[PDB]
Parts: C-alpha cells; sequence; structure tokens
C-alpha cells in the first residue's frame, strides 16, 4: 500500500475481505447465540438490561433481549432481524432461530477455513432445508375430525408447551385455559387490538382474571362524580365521541351583539345548546355515559342528578372494545340515539383493584373480545407476564389457522437430523459432508435444553439418536425424569409452522451472511 | 411502464412465499368499522373527506 | 384528513374509509382502479367511479394491510408482495425484481 | 468476567458487537445470583429491625433535606435512593404489598430476603435454582391452605365493633400513635364503617378526607362526620358560626355571566352604557334576590366572587364561602345531601343541603381560619383531623391511619383473620415440615429452606423485643406442636402469656397469604436472572 497523492475512497474508509473477514462474521453471530443461549426451554433463565436511562429490563424472549442487546455488527444483526422475523410471523421460536442459524454456521466454519466455495454451503443448504420443509410437512399429526373438544384440548396443550419457559410456568394450565378462552372469542380476524392486557400492581398470579367483556381504568372524574351509582344490573351504554362542556361553539366563530337583552340571550343559548345534548343523551334510556372527549363537570353533576354513570377521556382502544363487547356504535352526533346503537351489558361496575378503580362490562353474551387483568409484585414482573401471554396468544392463533402439531423437546429436530444424515450417506460427497454439517446443527436444540437443565447432554443426545434410528419419531428430551420420552404422549406440542419458519429464517440468514466476502465500513457523518 | 409494477415488503415467511397480486397492497388500516368488500365501488377524493 | 362528523355518517352508511398520505398513492390507486380523483366531495358519476373485484383489510405476518385486488388478471397496475426474513434479503430481491 | 467480550479477532482486525463494548458490564452464572442474594439480603436485614411493637423508625432525608421519620416498610423503601436493580425490586416489592393490602410491607421484605438467603445456601449444594423456585411455589402453596384452614372469622356488624377495634390497634401499636392507641383505631374504624357500601362491596377512600394541621396534641385528633374546609367566610364581618345551616352548593361564580365563545358587545350610544351598568347591577341583585329565595342559610362557591356580590351577601344575611376546591365541594355536597347546582336560576329548596353546625376555627396566634360542616343528617362522608407537636408526627399519623383504614377496608372485603405474634408463621413452617416428610427427597430441601425462611418473622420480633430469639422460637414451636393451639406467638410485649389470641392481635388472613404469594413470587422472579447487563457508564 504505497500511499497514492490523491486516495479513492474517503480517509477512515475500513475496508475487510476474504476469509478472515467470513470467520469473523461467524464468530459474532456466535457471540450473538450466546448472548440468548441460556434462555431456551422449561430450565431456561431470564436476562435483565438496563438502558442508558437506568430502567431494567427483565425478559426470557429471545426477541427481546436481542433488540434490548445494541448490537452493531453488520453481521450480527442478521440475526437479530431473522429473530424479529420469526417473533413477527409466527411469535415463538425466537431463540431457536437464532441458535439454529449460529449453529449451521459454526458448523460449516471448518469448511470455510480450508476455501471451500461459499456458493457450494449456499446451495447444500438451500437443498437440507427444504428436505427439512418437506419432512416437517409429511410427518406432521394433524386431526381431521372437526371435534370441538378435541380441538380444544389442542389448543390448550400448545398453549401449556408454549409457556412452560417463562416465570408463569407454574400457573400455565390456569394462564393456558384463560388464553384458550380469550382467543376463541375472536370472530374471524383474530385481531391483538381485540384482546386487552391490563397489568395492575400488587397482588398474586392467580389473582389474575379474563373479563368476558371490557375493562378499563378510571380517567380523571369530575366533581360530583361520586354522587354516581356505581353498579347498574341492566345498563345502556351510551358509546359516543362527543365533547359534553361549556366552550365555544367553534374556534372561529365570534358573537357580535349591541344589546344586554341579546347578551343574556346568547349565554342562555349557550347553556340550552349543552342541556339540549344532555337531553338527548338523558332519553335514549342509556344508564352509562362513555365519550372519547372529555365529559365536563357540569355534565357529570347532570348525570349524578340522574343516577347516571359518565366517563370521559376513553381512550380509543377502549371504547373500540367496548362498542366490540356491547354491540353498539360510537357516535359523534346524539341526534339520533336509537336502540340499536346502545350497548347492553348484564352488569356494569366499578370496584377496587390493588389501589386503582376499573369499570367492568360483564355478562356480554354476544362479545367478541376480552380483556386480561394482570396482578404482579412488580413492573418488570408484569411487563414479562404480558410477554409470556403475547407468545401464548400468537401460538393459539395460529394453531386456529392451521392445527398441525409437532413433538417440542427436540424431538423433531432429532428426527429431522437422523433424515437429513441418511438422505446425506446417498450422494456424491461434496455435498454429502455439508449436508451432515446441517443435519449436525440441527442437534443444537436438545443440547442446549440439556445444558440449561444441567444434564449431560452427549448421554441424552446418544440415547436419542438411538431410539430415532431404531423407530420413534417423537422422541426427546424429558426434563423432569432426567431422561427422554415420548414427548407426543407427553404432550409437548408445537404447530409445524414454527418449526418450519425457524429453519426457513435460519437458513436464510445462514446463506446470506456466508455469502457476503467483504464489508466495507464508510466513515460516519 | 416499469413504474406500474409495484414492490410490496413484508417480513416473516422467507422468499419463496412472495407472490404476484393484480392491484395494491397499501400498509395501512381502514379509518371506519368497515373491514371488507365483495363488490368494490371506490370514489377517490383528492380533497379531504 | 378525516373529520369526526364524516366518519360517523360513513359508518352510519356502511362506508369503507381508506385514506392515503402519499398523492403518488393516490395516482397508482386511481390508474389501477379506475376512477377520477375529485376535488370536492361530490358524488361521483358514473365514469369517476372506480371498481375493483374486492377491497378488504388483511394482515400479513403482524402488518395490517388493506389489498385492492381484481380476479381478472389484467389492469394497470401489478404489486408483487415479497415475503423474507430480513430487511436487507428483501432489498436485495427488490433490486432482483427491479 | 465483565465488560461483555474481548477478543478482537484471530487475525487482529477490530470485533466490534454492541455499541459501547468496552465501556458495557456483564455479569453471569451463579455470581450474578450470589450479587441479587446478597443485595436482597442486605435490604432485609435493614427492614427487619422495624418489625412489631418494639420495632424502632427510620429516619430519612430527600435530595431537598426535608426529614421524614416513619415506620410504613414501603414509605422507607419509597424514600431510599437506590442503584441496585434487585433493590428496586424489593422496593417495588413493598409497593405492591402497600397497594394490594396497605399493611405488612416490612414482613415481606423480610421474608423475601430469607427466603433468598436459604437460597444461596441450596444453590451452593448444586441445585438448579428453578428447582429452588418450584419448591418455593410447593410450600407456599401449602402455607396457603394452611392459613385457610386456621384462620377464624369475625364480625364485621356495625353494633358490635370489638373485633374490628383490636384488628386496627394490633395494626397501629407498632406505630409512634399508639400512646393513643384505642382512640386512633376507634375512629378509624368508624371512619371505614361510615364510608362503606355494606353488601361487601368497596370502600372509597376518596370519601375519607384526612388533613392535618400543626399545634394542639396527638390526643385531640378527632373523627368529624362531615367536611374539614381549608377557607372561612368571605367577608370578615360576617358571622363565625351557622347553626341549622342550609346551604347552596354553586360551581357557578357570582359575576355577570360571560359567554364561552369569543363575543365582543358593541356600546355605541349613552343609553347603552346605562343600560349595560343597569343590567350589571340588576343581574347582582337578582343572583342575590334567587339564592336567598330558597330560603339558604349558607352559600358555598367554588369559583370565588367580587365585591358587590359579597357586600350584598352580608346585607342579607347570607354566611357565605368562596374558592373552595371541586372534591372538597362534592365532599360537601355527599356528607349534608345536598345537590351541586351550576347556575342560580336551577337553585330550588329541595337541592339544599342540611348541616347542623357550620363553624369557624382558629388555631392560636397564628390567624389561620377553617371550616366545620359537622352534624349531618346522615353524612355519607367523613374527615379526620389530625393535630401534632410537629409536621413529622403529623405526617407519620397520617400513614398510620391510612394503615388502619386499609385494615379495616381488608375486613370488609373478607372477614377471615389469623392471629400475630409469628403464630400464623410457626403454624405455616410447621405444616410445611410435615408436609416435606411425606415427599421426594429433591425437593425437600427446597420446602425445609422455606420453612426456615417463614420462621424469620418470630425470630425478628423476639430479637426487636430483647429476648434470645433461638429459644423463644424453639420454646413457642415445642409448645404449638405439643398442643393443637396455632395461636401461641412471641410475646413481644411481655403481658405473660403466649397465646396470642387472649393479647387479641389479630391481622387478617388476606394479608398473610398476600405477604406469603408476593414474595414467592418476587423471590422466584430474581432467582430466575442469570445475566445482568449493566451501561456501566457511571455517568453524571
Ligand atoms: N415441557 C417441556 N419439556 C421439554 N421440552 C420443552 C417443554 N416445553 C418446551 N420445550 C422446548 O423448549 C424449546 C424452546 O421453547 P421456548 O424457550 O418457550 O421458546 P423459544 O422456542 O422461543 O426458545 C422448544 O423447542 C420446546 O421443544
Ligand atoms: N402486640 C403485638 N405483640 C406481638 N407481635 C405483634 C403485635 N402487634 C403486631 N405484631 C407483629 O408485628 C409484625 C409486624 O407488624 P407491623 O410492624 O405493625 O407492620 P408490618 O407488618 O408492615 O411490619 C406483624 O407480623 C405482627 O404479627
Ligand atoms: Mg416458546
Ligand atoms: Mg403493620
Amino acid at each position: 500500500m504505497m500511499p497514492t497523492p490523491v486516495i479513492l475512497l474517503k480517509e477512515g474508509t475500513d475496508s475487510s475481505q476474504g476469509i478472515p473477514q467470513l470467520v469473523s462474521n461467524i464468530s459474532a453471530c456466535q457471540v450473538i447465540a450466546e448472548a440468548v443461549r441460556t434462555t431456551l426451554g422449561p430450565r431456561g433463565m431470564d436476562k435483565l438490561i438496563v438502558d442508558g436511562r437506568g430502567k431494567a429490563t427483565i425478559s426470557n424472549d429471545g426477541a427481546t433481549i436481542l433488540k434490548l442487546l445494541d448490537v452493531v455488527h453488520p453481521a450480527a444483526k442478521t440475526l437479530v432481524d431473522i429473530a424479529k422475523s420469526q417473533d413477527a410471523e409466527v411469535g415463538d421460536g425466537t431463540t431457536s432461530v437464532t441458535l439454529l442459524a449460529a449453529e449451521f454456521l459454526k458448523q460449516v466454519k471448518p469448511y470455510v477455513e480450508e476455501g471451500l466455495h461459499p456458493q457450494i454451503i449456499i446451495r447444500a443448504f438451500r437443498t437440507a432445508t427444504q428436505l427439512a420443509v418437506n419432512k416437517i410437512k409429511e410427518i406432521a399429526v394433524t386431526v381431521k375430525k372437526a371435534d370441538k373438544v378435541e380441538q380444544r384440548k389442542l389448543l390448550e396443550k400448545c398453549a401449556m408447551t408454549a409457556l412452560s419457559s417463562k416465570l408463569i410456568s407454574q400457573q400455565k394450565a390456569f394462564f393456558a385455559k384463560m388464553v384458550v378462552d380469550a382467543v376463541m372469542m375472536l370472530d374471524d380476524l383474530l385481531q391483538l387490538k381485540m384482546i386487552g392486557i391490563k397489568k395492575v400492581q400488587g397482588g398474586a398470579l392467580e389473582d389474575s382474571q379474563l373479563v368476558a367483556g371490557v375493562a378499563f381504568k378510571k380517567t380523571f372524574s369530575y366533581a360530583g362524580f361520586e354522587m354516581q351509582p356505581k353498579k347498574y344490573h341492566n345498563p345502556k351504554i351510551a358509546l359516543l365521541n362527543v365533547e359534553l362542556e361549556l366552550k365555544a361553539e367553534k374556534d372561529n366563530a365570534e358573537i357580535r351583539v349591541h344589546t344586554v337583552e341579546d347578551y343574556q340571550a346568547i349565554v342562555d343559548a349557550e347553556w340550552n345548546i349543552l342541556y339540549d345534548k344532555l337531553e338527548k343523551i338523558h332519553h335514549s334510556g342509556a344508564k352509562v355515559v362513555l365519550s372519547k372527549l372529555p365529559i365536563g363537570d357540569v355534565a357529570t353533576q347532570y348525570f349524578a342528578d340522574r343516577d347516571m354513570f359518565c366517563a370521559g377521556r376513553v381512550p380509543e382502544e377502549d371504547l373500540k372494545r367496548t362498542m366490540m363487547a356491547c354491540g353498539g356504535s360510537i357516535q359523534t352526533s346524539v341526534n339520533a340515539l336509537s336502540a340499536d346503537v346502545l350497548g347492553r351489558c348484564q352488569v356494569f361496575e366499578e370496584t377496587q383493584i390493588g389501589g386503582e378503580r376499573y369499570n367492568f362490562f360483564t355478562g356480554c353474551p354476544k362479545a367478541k373480545t376480552c380483556t386480561f387483568i394482570l396482578r404482579g409484585g412488580a413492573e418488570q414482573f408484569m411487563e414479562e407476564t404480558e410477554r409470556s401471554l403475547h407468545d401464548a396468544i400468537m401460538i393459539v392463533r395460529r394453531a386456529i389457522k392451521n392445527d398441525s402439531v409437532v413433538a417440542g423437546g427436540g424431538a423433531i429436530e432429532m428426527e429431522l437430523s437422523k433424515y437429513l444424515r441418511d438422505y446425506s450417506r446417498t450422494i456424491p460427497g461434496k455435498q454429502q459432508l455439508l449436508i451432515g454439517a446441517y443435519a449436525k446443527a440441527l442437534e443444537i436444540i436438545p443440547r442446549q435444553l440439556c445444558d440449561n437443565a444441567g444434564f449431560d447432554a452427549t448421554n441424552i443426545l446418544n440415547k436419542l439418536r438411538a431410539r430415532h434410528a431404531q423407530g420413534g419419531t417423537w422422541y426427546g428430551v424429558d426434563i423432569n425424569n432426567e431422561d427422554i420420552a415420548d414427548n407426543f404422549e407427553a404432550f409437548v406440542w408445537e404447530p409445524a409452522m414454527v418449526r418450519i419458519n425457524a429453519l426457513t429464517a435460519a437458513s436464510e440468514a445462514a446463506c446470506l451472511i456466508v455469502s457476503v466476502d467483504e464489508t466495507i465500513k464508510n466513515p460516519r457523518s | 411502464n416499469v413504474d406500474n409494477i409495484r414492490v410490496c415488503k413484508i417480513l416473516g415467511s422467507g422468499i419463496s412465499s412472495s407472490s404476484v397480486l393484480h392491484g395494491m397492497v397499501f400498509k395501512k388500516e381502514t379509518e371506519g368499522d368497515v373491514t371488507s368488500v365483495k363488490d368494490a365501488k371506490i370514489a377517490v377524493y383528492s380533497c379531504p373527506f | 384528513k378525516v373529520a369526526d362528523m364524516a366518519l360517523h355518517y360513513a359508518n352510519k352508511y356502511n362506508i369503507m374509509l381508506v385514506r392515503l398520505n402519499s398523492k403518488w398513492d393516490l395516482r397508482r390507486l386511481c390508474k389501477t382502479v379506475g376512477a377520477t380523483a375529485l376535488p370536492r366531495l361530490t358524488p361521483p358519476v358514473l365514469e369517476e367511479m372506480g371498481h375493483c373485484d374486492s377491497v378488504y383489510l388483511s394482515e400479513v405476518g403482524d402488518t395490517q394491510v388493506v389489498v385492492f385486488k381484481h380476479e381478472k388478471e389484467d389492469g394497470a397496475i401489478s404489486t408483487i408482495v415479497l415475503r423474507g426474513s430480513t430487511d436487507n434479503l428483501m432489498d436485495d430481491i427488490e433490486r432482483a425484481v427491479d | 468476567a465483565s465488560m461483555g467480550t474481548l477478543a478482537f479477532d484471530e487475525y487482529g482486525r477490530p470485533f466490534l458487537i454492541i455499541k459501547d463494548q468496552d465501556r458495557k458490564s456483564r455479569l453471569m452464572g451463579l455470581e450474578a445470583l450470589k450479587s441479587h442474594i446478597m443485595a436482597a439480603k442486605a435490604v432485609a436485614n435493614t427492614m427487619r429491625t422495624s418489625l412489631g411493637p418494639n420495632g424502632l423508625d427510620k429516619m430519612m432525608v430527600d435530595k431537598d433535606g426535608d426529614v421524614t421519620v416513619t415506620n410504613d416498610g414501603a414509605t422507607i423503601l419509597s424514600m431510599m435512593d437506590v442503584d441496585h436493580q434487585i433493590a428496586k425490586l424489593m422496593v417495588e416489592l413493598s409497593k405492591s404489598q402497600d397497594d394490594e393490602i396497605g399493611d405488612g410491607t416490612t414482613g415481606v421484605v423480610v421474608l423475601a430476603g430469607a427466603l433468598l438467603e436459604e437460597a444461596e445456601q441450596l444453590l451452593d449444594r448444586g441445585i438448579h435454582p428453578i428447582r429452588i423456585a418450584d419448591g418455593y411455589e410447593q410450600a407456599a402453596r401449602v402455607a396457603i391452605e394452611h392459613l385457610d384452614k386456621i384462620s377464624d372469622s369475625v364480625l364485621v356488624d356495625i353494633k358490635d365493633t370489638e373485633p374490628l377495634i383490636q384488628t386496627a390497634k394490633t395494626t397501629l401499636g407498632s406505630k409512634v400513635v399508639n400512646s393513643c392507641h384505642r382512640q386512633m383505631a376507634e375512629i378509624a374504624v368508624n371512619a371505614v364503617l361510615t364510608v362503606a357500601d355494606m353488601e361487601r362491596r368497596d370502600v372509597d377512600f376518596e370519601l375519607i378526607k384526612v388533613e392535618g394541621k400543626v399545634g394542639g396534641r396527638l390526643e385531640d385528633t378527632k373523627l368529624i362526620k362531615g367536611v374539614i374546609v381549608d377557607k372561612d367566610f368571605s367577608h370578615p364581618q360576617m358571622p363565625k358560626k351557622v347553626e341549622d345551616a342550609k346551604i347552596a352548593i354553586l360551581t357557578c361564580p357570582f359575576e355577570p355571566p360571560k359567554p364561552k365563545t369569543k363575543h365582543k358587545l358593541d356600546v355605541t350610544s349613552v343609553e347603552d352604557y346605562k343600560a349595560l351598568q343597569k343590567y350589571e347591577k340588576e343581574k347582582f341583585e337578582e343572583m342575590i334576590q334567587q339564592i336567598k329565595e330558597t330560603g339558604a342559610n349558607l352559600a358555598i362557591c367554588q369559583w370565588g366572587f367580587d365585591d358587590e356580590a359579597n357586600h350584598l351577601l352580608l346585607q342579607n344575611n347570607l354566611p357565605a364561602v368562596r374558592w373552595v376546591g371541586g372534591p372538597e365541594i362534592e365532599l360537601i355536597a355527599i356528607a349534608t345531601g345536598g345537590r351541586i347546582v351550576p347556575r342560580f336560576s336551577e337553585l330550588t329548596a329541595e337541592k339544599l343541603g342540611f348541616a347542623g353546625l357550620v363553624q369557624e376555627i382558629s388555631f392560636g396566634t397564628t390567624k389561620d381560619k377553617m371550616l366545620v360542616i359537622e352534624q349531618c343528617k346522615n353524612s355519607r362522608a367523613v374527615t379526620i383531623f389530625i393535630r401534632g407537636g410537629n409536621k413529622m408526627i403529623i405526617e407519620e399519623a397520617k400513614r398510620s391511619l391510612h394503615d388502619a383504614l386499609c385494615v379495616i377496608r381488608n375486613l370488609i372485603r373478607d372477614n377471615r383473620v389469623v392471629y400475630g405474634g409469628g403464630a400464623a408463621e410457626i403454624s405455616c413452617a410447621l405444616a410445611v415440615s410435615q408436609e416435606a416428610d411425606k415427599c421426594p427427597t429433591l425437593e425437600q430441601y427446597a420446602m425445609r429452606a422455606f420453612a426456615d425462611a417463614l420462621e424469620v418473622i418470630p425470630m425478628a420480633l423476639s430479637e426487636n423485643s430483647g429476648m434470645n430469639p433461638i429459644q423463644t422460637m424453639t420454646e413457642v414451636r415445642a409448645r404449638q406442636v405439643k398442643e393443637m393451639n396455632p395461636a401461641l406467638g412471641i410475646d413481644c410485649l411481655h403481658k405473660g402469656t403466649n397465646d396470642m389470641k387472649q393479647q387479641h392481635v389479630i391481622e387478617t388472613l388476606i394479608g398473610k397469604k398476600q405477604q406469603i404469594s408476593l414474595a414467592t413470587q418476587m423471590v422466584r422472579m430474581i432467582l430466575k436472572i442469570d445475566d445482568i447487563r449493566k451501561p456501566g457508564e457511571s455517568e453524571e
């Protein structure tokens, strides 16, 4: 490198090329995998990350941990990206994707070091991934009976398997029943915004409840609110988007009068406008009034005088959930408050929950929504409970869409590894080594489960390999019994699409990382 | 016209899941309560509603 | 923008509302549907009314999308929906498509 | 073992994975668990000296130099300035116990610290922390079932409030207001029973106005079955005492009307000016006459009023109060049984509240005046008015009375009780130990560690009372085993008996269950953290 009088690229440009930079990329991916390695399976542990502002986040979700880690390595960001993609498409497996991708790269690292062409490795990965996905689709167990009880039991088993790695795993049956009940309420789109999740500090985990309706926090009551009754036994609910306050008619409206009589008439006209809106609301028969826009003290006292309930500043999501639970319509005008635009609920009540007041709409038979109320001893406790419930909800939704399951605990990975090894033993031999490396890398999941559980991974892996070789598709790691067991009979069930997406994303990330031969870093602006 | 070919990128399912749609896809939601129409009769306004 | 009263009356009359910020997107939708972007809020005449086989709200992955779908293998604009596991991978696939 | 990773590649090229990775810190494995357990133990051992009647107070100073002397565990932990995340978790645990129950915010921290201390020696023997958490959960379930078994039911009737008085006295025993023990307990019980939906529903604390003023004596604290107001009569020459008052609660200022919309009234001639001034005078006279027509003896306004209205009210024998806050307006309306009227046109005789006596109260040589609205017919709002020799004991009395109110609220929600002084903890430890005997070997260690950690409360109570912890606790446990009596606990006050039922040391069952549950969940959550990633920048 003789210094030219005029340099080509901008001064400070860092360029890395050849085998060493690809080896470094593989090492960076290994580091990223190790960052979430110990968060796998029922014996996995949690991670605590503190930001610059000092707030701590405690989580077991791989995607959350990777997002919180401020990864700047260009090759290492691929693992975070595929974890986010797995979270988006499936919602579970965000740790398995990173472990599998890094293990693929680690397995092909020795061949990379000896100058093997990356295109051969990419082709081998693509072939192995296609074969594995086809095998998963072929051997996945499906129940073609359309039995409600069996389908619900499948949902509950999948939810329990998804939840049996988090801090709420002790109450996993309870929370899985709650989640299955919650998802089956949604009609056809299974929108996440139709499942409210409220976290109230204080209380045990078992105190968490799923209200078959809508519940939301009290919203800045005005004077005279305490005079309103706090329980109704068959109320009609007036869902409104209306500001019930004494205010200017319009921001650009100016009143010009030249008589005191007209002044008094204008004052009385403003009062009469407000009272006409209130009378239109009251004569509709509604006893509970909810609004997005503020409800003033005058309206609060007016409704208290009529033994009605009012709540202003209700958030958009809460009002939409109330509409979907009760069966009304959010009205921006009170001129036509017909009987078909008013919600109906069996019981409305305001109760005390852990130092906060909540409004409950229960007994809604036609409800297409529900609200989770989570009780815990800490903010991060409730946040991680919400994350675990989100994982379970996504799993249950995917199970609704496609009810194909495979046994977890590394059983599917071991079966795929055996199949891929058997296939690779019947090809010329340049691709045989790489497909065998892929099959061996597929063993990272049961080995990591055993390592986290404190087992001896070598003996368990040997027993699993021997069992799969001689027959038995669904034999995996038994955490409690320190041994192996038929995970299908043990109800360790996960949807097949979870593993399909995991393998696809891991293979794509590995191929993308391998395909790069040069990294160029322009100087920071 | 090259412009008449639009590309919408959505994460999650690998490039083998890509498809061609005869129409347009916009990454947004609907303002109102109706979310599905079977015999659309779209009226387009440049002015605010 | 969409007014609150306008949205309320659109809901009352069962009208699906879609708001497009980009003028380029509006022009492309007009081209692919067959409608004229009216400058006022007058009802559209027969020739100015657009037509499409199906308009619906759908979720792809974790993204909420609005799809204007034609059943016929025709039209002025066609859209390629690219899936993938990484943003960079989809950018590369988009470059290949270009 | 820290600073993330430092390899810089095997080819000598830069190896940067995480932004500012050379400044960030990392702790992983059993070392992180040991550090967390040691921090939690430090917090719990700091807090354990404020447990029981003989417990002592922490005296906290904020960043501005203001001094707070308190015995409330949640308040102490909130006032603390900590960086350790486990300490913040303990503070949040105390906050959770305060929010859900309102009492026992110190027992939760001590229990969690003992649980983590036992988990430390369990970890040193090679047990997976998840196994320890599972054993703790199993033992907590056993203890909660035992608590349900050994509970007792008390009457929550207004006719006989003696069990409620005893429970409130037990709650207040550890506080500084124990010099007025029965008085504070009885006023708390009466306050809760006054403002309460009788059908086992909630108790809204917004109907209890707790306000304190310096001066007087702590024994002068009283329960007012009405509303206290920081204001006074607007005109200095109106009478300071109104009897059989008919109160007109108003939210409209005694001023000429003002449209909300921006407006302009045009005066174009002298006749217009005369009409305008006549209109203003007539509006003042008309509002005064409208108030007087309803027969009201007293007027209360929220938005103040000007000189003409003031002198007209004085001239018409209408004592008036102005600039009353919105919450105070609502409380007055609730207590006096009157409605809130937004304008004089809607004022009628049927909307007037009634109070048997409205008085203005002086406070020595301070020129400060306050209003008492009491002797209401069936007032559904109550006020606790606290006196003391300094503001610090006033704040402590405020939070102690809040604890008592929360305890009576808990009794209203659920009337099952257990007996304190460590009797419940000792019985639960015995039940857990008995259950562990008939259980597989591996989780026996976790269950026995849970029992030993449960035994910390009687030991702390005995130590704070100057007795030998191990000897007294062992003797009480042996006596509990010998004769079947789970009411035997630590005799902290040296009354000569260990039967805590005779001593009338009563605490809510739900409080103990919530204590055990919260401690177990927090301990499990802490035990599951095996890696810490701090910025480590030590910013200013
Ligand atoms: N009860 C169980 N016994 C054995 N293995 C389990 C059990 N529950 C879950 N697993 C395994 O743990 C693995 C990881 O699950 P989890 O950590 O919850 O989410 P992620 O897949 O994102 O890591 C799954 O592959 C599954 O096979
Ligand atoms: N008179 C008493 N004699 C013995 N022990 C008591 C007495 N009163 C309360 N205790 C015990 O002191 C413990 C701590 O109560 P206290 O300090 O008042 O509130 P906290 O539970 O918030 O610390 C309770 O567990 C209770 O059993
Ligand atoms: Mg999972
Ligand atoms: Mg106490």
